[PDB]
RNA sequence: UAAAGAUGAGACGCGUUUUAGAGCUAGAAAUAGCAAGUUAAAAUAAGGCUAGUCCGUUAUCAACUUGAAAAAGUGGCACCGAGUCGGUGCUU
C-alpha cells in the first residue's frame, strides 16, 4: 500500500540503467499487459532494467562530402559560363565541338558524332597529338606566337586554365614580399624570434633562395642551410621547421619533450587534425609558427615547379612543364637502352608487367611515384651506366608526370597571367575576346566569400544570404544582387556562439582585449609569495596586481617568473630574494593582441586611454570573424580618422582565429548585490582571500550563482539537448534518459516520484599515460634532490604500477614517521597509512598516503598524527616539498597538529569535498529533468518543487559496492548497468533522509544554504542540533566505523533522523533487501533497434568486372562495362509473405522470406512498397503483413532462446546469464587476488574465502555449460572449451578465474566473438542462417522493456 | 527499348548543346536515366532538367550581349510541354 | 577537484572510372618478337523537387489508434515465491 517511490538512473554513451525503489528500498514488481496475437496475456516484470544503444557520430564526414559536392557543382558552372561566351563563334567554327566534349565518356558504338573529340577525323588528331603531346605545348604556343590560331585550341587552353585554376591563398598580386623564398624565410625567423626572444636566430647573410631553391635533394638542402646557420642543431626546432618546409617527416617529440611521437608531414592529408592534436598539447601560440612554415613550404614548391626564368616567355609554368616532359623522354630512352643492353630478363617486369611497380605499374598500373622509386632503385644500383639516373632518383626528379600531387601550390595568378597573355595575343583576330576579356578573367578570379555562403533561395538549413534584387547570381552581378551588409550581419548573428553561463550573450573572441585582461588577472590572482619577514605566504594585493600587470604584461610578450622576481620584487619593491609560489617557471597567459596592435599603431596612449575600448573590441571582432579584404575595408571605414593609411592597411592584414567561452556581461556586466562589483573587479582587487573565477561562480556568499542559475532557463527539448556542450554520444544518452523517465512516470500511475537520483559515470580510462608522468615525476623529483635512489634503483613506467613502490620512490626510500631507510625487497611487510583517516573522508589518493614500516608509528591519535615527525622531518618534508612531489596541502595535513588539531572549518571542507557534483554536464541534466518534472506555480510566482532531483558522485556508490561486497564484474552480463542505478537510488535517498540540512549542496534548486560549521559537533559522544563528529558522510551505513589508532566504534543498528525520528536505515534488514535485489534473475535489458543510415556501400570506384553481384554506381551502366558497388549496406529488413514463381512450370509457390532493404532503395521502398517488391519478383503481396525489422529486432525461439537480427542473413545472441551472486563475488575476489586495496587481515580472510570455495569454479563451468546447451547452442566450441578446461585443472586459481571471465564471451549478448582460454583460441560461431526465425515470436519493446507486443510469426502465411 | 546508356548528370550534359527545336526533340527521344534500378524517370522529370539548362543558357546570354535567338525557342518548347503535363 | 563542445561557411590539388591519343612484323591461328607510354574531355555517392550557381552519408526513429506531418493518445492493485518471472485472494 506504499505510494511514494524514487528513480535511480545512470547515463552512459551506450547504456542507460534505471530503477524504481520504494520507501523501504525495494524494487517492486507488476503484472504487465502483453499485446499481440499470442496466447500469453500478462507477465510479471521487475522495475529495474537497462537500455543499450550504439554510439552517435559527428557530422564531420557528412560535412566534407557536402562541401565536395557543392564544389563540383560550381566548377561545372564555371565551364558552362566559358562555353556560353564561346558558343556563338564556336558555332561557326565547329557545330558539334561542345557535343563531342560532352559525350567523350561513351563507347564508340554509342556516340552520335565521331569518336575523336577535338577535330573529328583521325589525321588531324594524330597531327595534333604529334605537335602537342601535352596541353602545355598548346598553352605555350598560344602565349608566344603571333599567328591566328584555331578557336578550338584557344577554348581548350582557356578551359584547362579555368577548370584547374589554383588556390586563393595570396591576396592581390604576386610580389617579392609574399612569393620569393628568401622573404618567406625572413618571415619565418621573425616569427620564430617573436616566439623565442631569448634565442634570436641570426639570419643576417643567409641567401635562402640560393640554398633552399637549388636542384638538390632534401637532406642535402637541409644540411647546407643548417651548416650556413651559426651553431644550430639539425634536430632542433628550427631544423624540424625547415625540414617540415622542405617536405620531409620531422619528429616534434624532442623539441617539446612529449610522451608520444609527433610525425607531421604537409602532404600527408592528416596534417589538419594532427596539427590540432599538437596544438592541443604544446599550447596554441605556435599556430603562427606552423603556419609560417607552410607558407615557406609552398614558396619552395612553387619555385621548384617553375624551373624557368622569365624574359624568355610570358608563360613560366608551361615552359617548365615542357622541360619536365623532355627530361622524362630522355631518361626513358636511356633506361630502355640500359635494360636491353644489360638485364634482358627484367624488361618484361619493368616495362610490361603492370601489377608490379615498374614503369608499367607507374604509367598504366596505378602506383604512385614513391612506389616506383622503391621498386627500381635496387635495379639501377646493379646496372653499370646508371650514375645520372640515380642522381635524379635521389632528387625526386626521375621520370615525372606533369599532373602530380605537388601542383597544389600554384596560385591562380599564374593561370591568370597566362590567360591574360593569350587573350591579348589573340584579340586582334577575334574581336569578341577583346570585348569579353574582363568577363573571362572574372570567370577565373571570382570566388564566393565565406560570409555569403550558399546562394540559396529559401530551401537550405545552411544558408543565410539575403538578396538585394531578385535575379540569378552570376560572377558578373554578384555585387549587385547580394545584399552584403545584411548577409554579413546574418553571418555574425549565426557564426557567433552563445554563453553557457549567461545565455543570449555572445562569447568574446579569444584574442579580445577583455578576455586577455581576464585571463591575466585570473592567473595573477592565485600566485603566492613568501619573503623573509612575511612568514605567512599570502596572495598578491590588488595594487600589486595592477603594478605587475602594468610593468610586465605591458612590456614583454611572455612573462616568466624571473622578471617578476627581478624587475618588480628586486627593483620596485626592493627585496633581496623572494620565492614565488603558484606559478611554474613561466606564466601561461599573455596580452598578445595588445602587442600586435601596439606594433601596428605604435601609440601607447591610444591603447591605454581605456575610453577607446569598444573601438578596439570591434577591431578584434572584425579580424576574428571575417577573412575578406573588401568587407574588412567596408567595416573599418568608421575608424579611419583615428589612423593614418599605412597603419590602416597594416591592420587589414592581421587575421585572428578563435572564439572564447565567456561573454562580456559575464566579465563586466552582472554585479554582486552586497558589494557592487563585477567579476573583473573581484579579480583585480578582492581583499583577503583572492578568489578566482570558479570560486566566484560556485560561492554561495555571492550573488553570482544566483544570477547564473536564474539566467540558465532556455524552447523545445531538442534545443536543450542541441545547445549544451558535449559529444553526440552523451547527448544520445541524455535524450534517452529523458524518454526513460517519461515512461517510468507513465508506469507508476502518473505519480511523479519523490526523488530522481542521477549519476553520470564515465568510460574514459583508455591507457599508462599517467604512468609516464609518474616516471617523469620521479625523474624530476629526485633530480631536484641529488639522492642515490635512481642510480641504485632505476625507474620505469612499467614497474611503478605498485603504489607501495611509487610511494617508495616518492619518499626517497625513507620511512616517514621513523628516521630510517626502507628496503625495496620487503614491500610485503610495510604499512600504508592515511594521514587524515578514512573515518573523516575517503581519500585513497597519492596525496594522502604515506608508506611506513609499522602502522603504529603515528602515535595514538585517532585524528591526524603528532608533531614529533613534523619537527624532526621538517626539512625532509621541505626537500620533498620543493621537488614537486609532496604538496603544500599534504604538508599542512601533516601539520594539522602543529595548527592544533582539526577545526570545524576543516570538516566543513571535507563535506564540501564529498558532496558537490562539480561537473557541468550533470548540472545541465538535473536542470532539464527538474524543469521538466517540477512545472507547477504557486500564488507568488515561485516554483513548487514536487520532485527533488539529486546528483551524486561516482565514488560514493563505488565505495558502497566495495565496502559491503556488492562486487561488479562487467564481463558476465549486462546487469551491472541496472544494478548501478539501483544503488544510486538507494544511496542518494538514504543521504537525503539522513542529513536534511545538506540538501542545498546536492539537490538541484534554490535552497537555503545552512551554516555547515554549526552542523558539526565538537565532542565525540555529544552527537540535539548536530549531525556528526566523523565527517565521512557514508559512515551511517556501517555498523563499525574504524579509527586509525586501532579501535572500533560501534554505531546503532537503526539509524534515524536526528531531529524528526523517521527510521531511514536498518542494518539487519536493508542489506538483505539490497543483496536480494542484486540477484534477481529477471532484469529488463533492452537493445535499441536502429535503422541503418549512411553511405550506400564501400565507396571506392572499381574497374570493369563481369560479376553480377556489383550494383553499378549509375543506372543504365552495365556493371560489366564500367564497375560498381562491392557490398551495399542494408537499412532494415522486411518480412514478406508472397507467392514467387517456382520455376519453368510457372507455379505460384508461396514463400515467406526475409528481404533486406538497402540504403539506396529505402526511399523507393517507402514511396510504394508493393510496386517495389513486385518489381523484384514477388506476386501476391499482402499489405498488412509487411513487417519492418530493423537491426537488433528480437525474436524468441523455444526453451527461452532469443536472437537479435544483425542483418538480413545473420543473427546475434539475445540472451543473458543471471549468474548467482555468490559466483560473482567469487570471480571478483578470485581474479582480483592481489589488487584488493585493503588490510592484510580481512584480505587473508578473503584468501580463505577463495581457497575454501575453490569448487565454485566447477559449479561455474556447470552454469556456462547448461546455459550453453540451452540457448547458445554451439556444441563444437563447448566441447572444445570443456576439454580446454580439463587440460588445466591444476593451474593457479588467479588465472583459471581470469580465464573463465574470458569464457563468458561465449554466453554474452551481441555479436559472437573469438576469445582465448589458457591455450585455445576459439573462432566465432556465426549464426548465418535466418531460417529458424520465420517460425519464432517477434518481440517489440518500448524503451523500458515493460510494455511489449509479442507477435506469433508462425501464424503469418496461412490462409 | 532502344535508348542509350547514360545517367542523370550525363543526361543533363548531353541535352544541353542543341541548336534547334527538332534536334532537341531527337536528342530527347534518344536518352533516359533510371530513377531507381527497375524504373525509368518520368517525362516531367526529364523536361524539368531541360528547363533548368535552357533557362541557364537562355539567361546568361542576356547578362552578356550575346544574341540568344534560339534557347528561348527551346525553352518555350520545354515550358509548353511542362504546361501540357501539369494542366492535366 | 569544475570549464572548448559540438556546429557552420569558402577554395585548391591528387585519386578512381570510361573514352580519344592509327600499334608494326612473322604466322591460316594460338603465339612470338618489336614499337610506344608523361596528356585531354566527362563523371565523382544513386538521385530529389521547390529548379536554387540548392539539397543528397549528421542528429531523429518499439508496436497499435487518431492525424498530411510536426504531434496527441493506449496497458488495475496488494501479499508469498524466484533460473529470465510463477503462484494466491481482492473491483472488473
Amino acid at each position: 500500500m506504499d505510494k511514494k517511490y524514487s528513480i535511480g538512473l545512470d547515463i552512459g554513451t551506450n547504456s542507460v540503467g534505471w530503477a524504481v525503489i520504494t520507501d523501504e528500498y525495494k524494487v517492486p514488481s507488476k503484472k504487465f499487459k502483453v499485446l499481440g496475437n499470442t496466447d500469453r496475456h500478462s507477465i510479471k516484470k521487475n522495475l529495474i532494467g537497462a537500455l543499450l544503444f550504439d554510439s552517435g557520430e559527428t557530422a564531420e564526414a557528412t560535412r566534407l562530402k557536402r562541401t565536395a559536392r557543392r564544389r563540383y557543382t560550381r566548377r561545372k558552372n564555371r565551364i558552362c559560363y566559358l562555353q556560353e561566351i564561346f558558343s556563338n563563334e564556336m558555332a561557326k567554327v565547329d557545330d558539334s565541338f561542345f557535343h563531342r566534349l560532352e559525350e567523350s565518356f561513351l563507347v564508340e558504338e554509342d556516340k552520335k558524332h565521331e569518336r575523336h573529340p577535338i577535330f573529328g577525323n583521325i589525321v588531324d588528331e594524330v597531327a595534333y597529338h604529334e605537335k602537342y603531346p601535352t596541353i602545355y605545348h598548346l598553352r605555350k604556343k598560344l602565349v608566344d606566337s603571333t599567328d591566328k590560331a584555331d578557336l578550338r585550341l584557344i577554348y581548350l587552353a582557356l578551359a584547362h586554365m579555368i577548370k584547374f585554376r589554383g588556390h586563393f591563398l595570396i591576396e592581390g598580386d604576386l610580389n617579392p614580399d609574399n612569393s620569393d623564398v628568401d622573404k618567406l624565410f625572413i618571415q619565418l625567423v621573425q616569427t620564430y624570434n617573436q616566439l623565442f626572444e631569448e634565442n634570436p636566430i641570426n639570419a643576417s647573410g643567409v641567401d635562402a633562395k640560393a640554398i633552399l631553391s637549388a636542384r638538390l635533394s632534401k637532406s642535402r638542402r637541409l644540411e647546407n642551410l643548417i651548416a650556413q646557420l651559426p651553431g644550430e642543431k639539425k634536430n632542433g626546432l628550427f631544423g624540424n621547421l625547415i625540414a617540415l618546409s622542405l617536405g620531409l617527416t620531422p619528429n616534434f617529440k624532442s623539441n617539446f619533450d612529449l610522451a608520444e611521437d609527433a610525425k607531421l608531414q604537409l602532404s600527408k592529408d592528416t596534417y589538419d587534425d594532427d596539427l590540432d592534436n599538437l596544438l592541443a598539447q604544446i599550447g596554441d601560440q605556435y599556430a603562427d609558427l606552423f603556419l609560417a612554415a607552410k607558407n615557406l613550404s609552398d614558396a619552395i614548391l612553387l619555385s621548384d615547379i617553375l624551373r624557368v626564368n622569365t624574359e624568355i616567355t610570358k608563360a613560366p609554368l608551361s615552359a617548365s612543364m615542357i622541360k619536365r616532359y623532355d627530361e622524362h623522354h630522355q631518361d626513358l630512352t636511356l633506361l630502355k637502352a640500359l635494360v636491353r643492353q644489360q638485364l634482358p630478363e627484367k624488361y618484361k617486369e619493368i616495362f610490361f608487367d603492370q601489377s608490379k611497380n615498374g614503369y608499367a605499374g607507374y604509367i598504366d598500373g596505378g602506383a604512385s611515384q614513391e612506389e616506383f622509386y622503391k621498386f627500381i632503385k635496387p635495379i639501377l644500383e646493379k646496372m653499370d651506366g646508371t650514375e645520372e639516373l640515380l642522381v635524379k632518383l635521389n632528387r625526386e626528379d626521375l621520370l615525372r608526370k606533369q599532373r602530380t600531387f605537388d601542383n597544389g601550390s600554384i596560385p591562380h595568378q599564374i593561370h591568370l597571367g597566362e590567360l591574360h597573355a593569350i587573350l591579348r595575343r589573340q584579340e586582334d583576330f577575334y574581336p569578341f575576346l577583346k570585348d569579353n576579356r574582363e568577363k573571362i578573367e572574372k570567370i577565373l578570379t571570382f570566388r564566393i566569400p565565406y560570409y555569403v555562403g550558399p546562394l540559396a533561395r529559401g530551401n537550405s538549413r545552411f544558408a543565410w544570404m539575403t538578396r538585394k534584387s531578385e535575379e540569378t547570381i552570376t560572377p558578373w552581378n554578384f555585387e549587385e544582387v547580394v545584399d552584403k551588409g545584411a548577409s554579413a550581419q546574418s553571418f555574425i548573428e549565426r557564426m557567433t556562439n552563445f554563453d553557457k553561463n549567461l545565455p543570449n550573450e555572445k562569447v568574446l573572441p579569444k584574442h579580445s582585449l577583455l578576455y586577455e585582461y581576464f585571463t591575466v588577472y585570473n592567473e595573477l590572482t592565485k600566485v603566492k609569495y613568501v619573503t623573509e619577514g612575511m612568514r605567512k605566504p599570502a596572495f598578491l594585493s590588488g595594487e600589486q596586481k595592477k603594478a605587475i600587470v602594468d610593468l610586465l604584461f605591458k612590456t614583454n610578450r611572455k612573462v616568466t617568473v624571473k622578471q617578476l622576481k627581478e624587475d618588480y620584487f628586486k627593483k620596485i619593491e626592493c627585496f633581496d630574494s623572494v620565492e614565488i609560489s603558484g606559478v611554474e617557471d613561466r606564466f601561461n597567459a599573455s596580452l598578445g593582441t595588445y602587442h600586435d596592435l601596439l606594433k601596428i599603431i605604435k601609440d601607447k596612449d591610444f591603447l591605454d586611454n581605456e575610453e577607446n575600448e569598444d573601438i578596439l573590441e570591434d577591431i578584434v571582432l572584425t579580424l576574428t570573424l571575417f577573412e575578406d579584404r573588401e568587407m574588412i575595408e567596408e567595416r573599418l571605414k568608421t575608424y579611419a580618422h583615428l589612423f593614418d593609411d599605412k597603419v590602416m592597411k597594416q591592420l587589414k592584414r592581421r587575421r585572428y582565429t578563435g572564439w572564447g567561452r565567456l561573454s562580456r556581461k559575464l566579465i563586466n556586466g552582472i554585479r554582486d548585490k552586497q558589494s557592487g562589483k563585477t567579476i573583473l573587479d573581484f579579480l583585480k582587487s578582492d581583499g583577503f582571500a583572492n578568489r578566482n573565477f570558479m570560486q566566484l561562480i560556485h560561492d554561495d556568499s555571492l550573488t553570482f550563482k544566483e544570477d547564473i542559475q536564474k539566467a540558465q532557463v532556455s524552447d523545445s527539448l531538442h534545443e536543450h539537448i542541441a545547445n549544451l556542450a558535449g559529444s553526440p554520444a552523451i547527448k544520445k544518452g541524455i535524450l534517452q534518459t529523458v524518454k526513460v523517465v517519461d515512461e517510468l512516470v507513465k508506469v507508476m500511475g502518473r505519480h511523479k516520484p519523490e526523488n530522481i537520483v542521477i549519476e553520470m559515470a564515465r568510460e574514459n580510462q583508455t591507457t599508462q599515460k599517467n604512468s609516464r608522468e609518474r616516471m617523469k615525476r620521479i625523474e624530476e623529483g629526485i633530480k631536484e634532490l641529488g639522492s642515490q635512489i635512481l642510480k641504485e634503483h632505476p625507474v620505469e613506467n612499467t614497474q611503478l604500477q605498485n603504489e607501495k613502490l611509487y610511494l617508495y620512490y616518492l619518499q626517497n626510500g625513507r620511512d616517514m614517521y621513523v628516521d630510517q631507510e626502507l628496503d625495496i625487497n620487503r614491500l610485503s611487510d610495510y604499512d600504508v597509512d592515511h594521514i587524515v583517516p578514512q573515518s573523516f573522508l575517503k581519500d585513497d589518493s597519492i596525496d594522502n598516503k604515506v608508506l611506513t614500516r609499522s602502522d603504529k608509528n603515528r602515535g595514538k591519535s585517532d585524528n591526524v598524527p603528532s608533531e614529533e615527525v613534523v619537527k624532526k622531518m621538517k626539512n625532509y618534508w621541505r626537500q620533498l616539498l620543493n621537488a614537486k612531489l609532496i604538496t603544500q596541502r599534504k604538508f599542512d595535513n601533516l601539520t594539522k597538529a602543529e595548527r592544533g588539531g582539526l577545526s570545524e572549518l576543516d570538516k566543513a571542507g571535507f563535506i564540501k569535498r564529498q558532496l558537490v557534483e562539480t561537473r557541468q554536464i550533470t548540472k545541465h541534466v538535473a536542470q532539464i529533468l527538474d524543469s521538466r518534472m517540477n512545472t507547477k506555480y504557486d500564488e507568488n510566482d515561485k516554483l513548487i518543487r514536487e520532485v527533488k532531483v539529486i546528483t551524486l558522485k561516482s565514488k560514493l556508490v563505488s565505495d558502497f559496492r566495495k565496502d559491503f561486497q556488492f562486487y561488479k564484474v562487467r564481463e558476465i552480463n549486462n546487469y551491472h548497468h541496472a544494478h548501478d542505478a539501483y544503488l544510486n537510488a538507494v544511496v542518494g535517498t538514504a543521504l537525503i533522509k539522513k542529513y536534511p540540512k545538506l540538501e542545498s549542496e546536492f539537490v538541484y534548486g534554490d535552497y537555503k544554504v545552512y551554516d555547515v560549521r554549526k552542523m558539526i559537533a565538537k565532542s565525540e559522544q555529544e552527537i540535539t542540533a548536530k549531525y556528526f563528529f566523523y565527517s565521512n558522510i557514508m559512515n551511517f551505513f556501517k555498523t563499525e566505523i574504524t579509527l586509525a589508532n586501532g579501535e572500533i566504534r560501534k554505531r546503532p543498528l537503526i539509524e534515524t533522523n536526528g531531529e524528526t525520528g523517521e527510521i531511514v536505515w536498518d542494518k539487519g534488514r536493508d542489506f538483505a533487501t539490497v543483496r536480494k535485489v542484486l540477484s534477481m534473475p529477471q532484469v529488463n535489458i533492452v537493445k535499441k533497434t536502429e535503422v541503418q543510415t549512411g553511405g550506400f556501400s564501400k565507396e571506392s570506384i572499381l574497374p570493369k568486372r563481369n560479376s553480377d553481384k556489383l550494383i553499378a554506381r549509375k543506372k543504365d551502366w552495365d556493371p560489366k562495362k564500367y564497375g560498381g558497388f562491392d557490398s551495399p549496406t542494408v537499412a532494415y529488413s522486411v518480412l514478406v509473405v508472397a507467392k514467387v514463381e517456382k520455376g519453368k512450370s510457372k507455379k505460384l509457390k508461396s514463400v515467406k522470406e526475409l528481404l533486406g532493404i538497402t540504403i539506396m532503395e529505402r526511399s523507393s521502398f517507402e514511396k510504394n512498397p508493393i510496386d517495389f517488391l513486385e518489381a523484384k519478383g514477388y506476386k501476391e503481396v499482402k499489405k498488412d503483413l509487411i513487417i519492418k525489422l530493423p537491426k537488433y529486432s528480437l525474436f524468441e525461439l523455444e526453451n527461452g532462446r532469443k536472437r537479435m537480427l544483425a542483418s538480413a542473413g545473420e543473427l546475434q545472441k539475445g540472451n543473458e546469464l543471471a549468474l548467482p551472486s555468490k559466483y560473482v563475488n567469487f570471480l571478483y575476489l578470485a581474479s582480483h587476488y592481489e589488487k584488493l586495496k585493503g588490510s592484510p587481515e580481512d584480505n587473508e580472510q578473503k584468501q580463505l574465502f577463495v581457497e575454501q570455495h575453490k569448487h565454485y569454479l566447477d559449479e561455474i563451468i556447470e552454469q556456462i555449460s547448461e546455459f550453453s546447451k540451452r540457448v547458445i547452442l554451439a556444441d563444437a566450441n563447448l566441447d572444445k572449451v570443456l576439454s580446454a578446461y580439463n587440460k588445466h585443472r591444476d593451474k593457479p586459481i588467479r588465472e583459471q578465474a581470469e580465464n573463465i571471465i574470458h569464457l563468458f564471451t561465449l554466453t554474452n549478448l551481441g555479436a559472437p566473438a573469438a576469445f582465448k582460454y589458457f591455450d585455445t583460441t576459439i573462432d566465432r560461431k556465426r549464426y548465418t542462417s535466418t531460417k529458424e526465425v520465420l517460425d519464432a515470436t517477434l518481440i517489440h519493446q518500448s524503451i523500458t522493456g515493460l510494455y511489449e507486443t509479442r507477435i506469433d510469426l508462425s501464424q503469418l502465411g496461412g490462409d | 527499348d532502344g535508348k542509350l546508356v547514360v545517367s542523370k548528370a550525363h543526361f543533363g550534359n548531353m541535352i544541353r548543346n542543341c541548336q534547334s527545336v527538332e534536334d532537341f526533340k531527337k536528342s530527347f527521344e534518344r536518352l533516359t536515366y533510371y530513377s531507381s534500378e527497375n524504373r525509368e524517370s518520368t517525362v516531367r522529370q526529364r523536361l524539368k532538367i531541360a528547363e533548368k539548362e535552357y533557362n541557364f543558357k537562355a539567361g546568361v546570354k542576356e547578362d552578356l550581349e550575346i544574341k540568344n535567338t534560339t534557347d528561348k525557342e527551346i525553352l518555350d518548347y520545354v515550358r509548353n510541354e511542362l504546361s501540357k503535363i501539369d494542366s492535366k
